[PDB]
């Protein structure tokens, strides 16, 4: 969140494990940048049940 | 004169001041009435 943007990074990238992030290198390229104007101090995810 | 009328035009506000400087590009759209003593404001012209 800075100068009143909102700066996203993505990758997508197959894995064959089920413990925990692999022992791997990948850049995060730029996908979208849209405007907040607001502040933000707290934050939370979502899930489906 | 395109923005002034006989009757008046009160419906521009301002905040006179604020609790804090605000950053550049920030625009604050709360109304909230400043405590400036320990005592609740309540929106009465209580204690300050």
């Amino acid at each position: 969140n800075i100068d009143g943007y909102f700066k996203i990074y993505s990758k997508h990238t197959p894995i064959n494990l089920v413990r925990d992030l692999p022992q791997g290198f990948s850049a995060l390229e730029p996908l979208v940048d849209l405007p907040i104007g607001i502040n933000i101090t707290r934050f939370q995810t979502l899930l489906a049940l | 004169n395109l923005d002034s009328k006989v009757g008046g035009n009160y419906n521009y506000l301002y905040r006179l001041f604020r609790k804090s400087n605000l950053k550049p590009f920030e625009r604050d759209i709360s109304t909230e009435i400043y405590q400036a003593g320990s005592t609740p404001c309540n929106g009465v012209e209580g204690f300050n």
